[PDB]
């Protein structure tokens, strides 16, 4: 009966908690790498505003521009592959939580013929509602998916050859996070704590 | 249906909703069960002087029965003291969004940048259901304020609320405020 | 004989390590100089002096590894008239010679960036110079691999 | 002439990723049997007639008398775990390939030839290659496989004792 849906929710939530923690640590690692990458791109942007044959000392040298550029790009490539790894971990958490939420909804739609909608709307003393809990699960899956898919189409528009965009990256990245409801995961967790 | 007002025993590091942070009438679990309370739902407060104000109940553990520890500012705006009696009711009526709310300043007349204070009040007081003639508190950069609301108008159509089963209103990010 | 070669390997390792460490310290110094310049005397002077001292430590390292190279070439020639794991042992000299050439040209570039860092104009030169100091743009990465490989054949 | 397993999982932090890719793994006796030499390019051949070069390396704790190979190795040669191979310590003269013909993956969704050749040249510093073989690059994660058509040696020079050629910053790329 309805106890099945209740058990489903009690099962689904702690997963959401731990996954949120993982997401958080991932993005936390992600930040300073991207800072360093901005710095690298700037330093490179500088080193093509010269002629490297119209400065006296450097002149007594066969070729610097080429070798230095090659080294700079190797460093950049390494740091960007680190970012790629982080993005992979993000993808993992998205897919996992989406599968779980879908399982919950499917259980409900399986049973929602003997549990009158009215019984879905009994806010007890220590439990908001099965209704609002399903709603919040739905909203949390949407939040995760949109955040992930908006972070990718930012991180994969990096091309050595647009050295303004890279140098601007960190601000755009940080901004991608200051437009959701951080309270989403935080308050959902709190708000449903007493349910356990 | 009747409880003993105390002062909030505040130590809430992880005090949950980084929102309810303003309404916050704490309670006790069994007290919730007695008065049909339920988390996150509003609740009506009636004083022995005929003043009223509502608040989002919250069952923070670590409290004894009958001690519905309010906040100091509620204790002022409704005029109670730590030990009196008060009437608690579980709100049942409608709850809509409120478009027009007009309100005048206290004697701190410095003519602050109008829309700026609007921005602060909104970004600080989501969900605080209001009534005619109450007081709000939005510490806009340390500098406190104290506002007296006169009339409010909600999208449904009426314009201002003494009993429980009837209209109310609250402030959302699409509310208009007048300063007169 | 081969014992000396194994010693040469371990010395290569520790020498390059000390190199990197001194380069780190010098990079900090050069940052200080660039900032102090951009902000606008004798303070700057003491700075340049201790930077030159860093360069001299570098030069000491260079001469030690050059001696390493020479002894290796000597043992190479003396083996005229085969090892742990069957290397030509000429291959050894080839390795040490590539290493030496790399690091020596590197030292020259560091010397020029010191020689110029004090009085520079437009800041973009300054960034490019700090770069030249840090990224060591004359050390092809496989070097470490090379060393490792050689280092591998003698524990 | 030795049997082929799958490459192990005991990768080293040293020898940065780039070279970590191009490698084959061996054991001590495997080194001291065909008398090959560490860090020196080595030739592999299948019975079908696929010859491909790599950089040999003996890994600690390798199962004696076997040769591990990369997944991309097994693909580019066409051998499965347990199969045999033909290993040869390369003893010819390796030189610097001047210019090299390339065949794309032909799914060219607006490929920037300058950028492509830059990335290729970069991520393939030490790499000898015979015609008809293939290359794998990671142009920002999105992988690419390239096919080689012809090779021009340094001296116009287009068996484990012949000449072969690697890549370098000076080598030109043609399509």
């Amino acid at each position: 009966p309805l106890l099945a849906v209740q058990e489903a929710l009690k099962k689904c939530f702690p997963v959401v908690e731990e996954q949120q923690g993982l997401w958080q640590s991932a993005l936390r690692d992600c930040q300073p790498l991207l800072s360093s990458l901005s710095n690298l791109a700037e330093q490179l942007q500088a080193a093509q505003n010269l002629r490297f044959e119209d400065v006296p000392a450097l002149r007594a040298f066969p070729d610097l521009k080429e070798r230095l550029r090659r080294k700079q790009l190797v460093a950049g490539d390494i740091v960007l592959d680190k970012l790629g790894e982080r993005l992979a971990i993000l993808l993992k958490v998205r897919d996992m939580v989406s599968s779980h939420v879908e399982r919950v909804f499917q259980i409900y739609e399986q049973h929602a013929d003997t549990v009158g909608i009215d019984a879905v709307l009994q806010p007890s003393a220590v439990s908001p509602s099965v209704a609002d809990m399903l709603e919040w699960l739905q909203d949390i899956e949407r939040h995760y998916r949109k955040s992930y898919l908006k972070r990718k189409y930012l991180l994969s528009s990096i091309q050595w050859g647009d050295l303004a965009n890279i140098q601007a990256l960190p601000k755009a990245w940080d901004r991608i996070s200051k437009d959701e409801h951080q309270d989403l995961v935080q308050d959902i967790l709190l708000n449903v704590s007493f349910f356990l | 249906g009747t409880l003993t007002v105390t002062n909030l025993l505040e130590k809430v590091d992880d005090k949950i909703p980084k929102t309810f942070q303003n309404s916050l009438i704490h309670l006790g679990l069994n007290t919730m069960k007695s008065a049909n309370i339920c988390i996150g739902r509003p609740v009506l407060l009636t004083s022995l002087n005929g003043k009223q104000e509502v608040y989002t109940a919250w069952p923070m553990a670590g409290f004894p029965g009958g001690k519905v520890g309010l906040s100091e500012m509620a204790q002022k705006n409704v005029g109670v003291r730590p030990g009196d009696a008060i009437q608690v009711q579980p709100l049942v009526g409608a709850v809509l969004q409120a478009e027009e709310m007009d309100v005048a300043l206290s004697d701190k007349d410095m003519e602050i940048n109008e829309e700026e204070l609007t921005g602060c009040i909104l970004r600080k007081l989501d969900g605080k259901i209001v009534l005619p003639g109450n007081f709000l508190y939005c510490t806009f950069y340390g500098r406190p304020y104290k506002l007296q609301v006169l009339r409010v108008k909600g999208a449904d159509g009426m314009i201002l609320a003494k009993c429980n089963t009837d209209t109310f209103y609250f402030i959302s990010s699409t509310t208009r405020v007048n300063f007169t | 004989s081969a014992r000396k070669i194994k010693d040469n390997a371990a010395d290569w390792h520790n020498l390059i390590l000390k190199w990197e460490t001194l380069n780190d310290a010098g990079f900090t110094t050069a940052n200080n100089i660039a900032n102090l310049k951009i902000s606008l005397n004798e303070e700057l002077e003491k700075l340049c002096e201790e930077l030159q001292a860093t360069l001299d430590g570098l030069t000491k390292i260079q001469v030690k590894m050059e001696k390493l190279s020479s002894t290796t070439k000597g043992i190479c020639e003396l083996e005229n008239y085969p090892l742990f794991h069957t290397w030509p042992t000429t291959h050894f000299y080839e390795v040490s010679h590539k290493l030496l050439e790399m690091y020596r040209k590197e030292l020259l570039l560091k010397r020029t960036v010191a020689k110029e860092l004090a009085h520079t104009g437009d800041p973009d030169l300054t960034l490019s110079y700090l770069s030249m100091w840090l990224h060591q743009p004359y050390v092809e990465s496989d070097s470490r691999l090379h060393l490792e490989s050689m280092l591998l054949e003698t524990g």
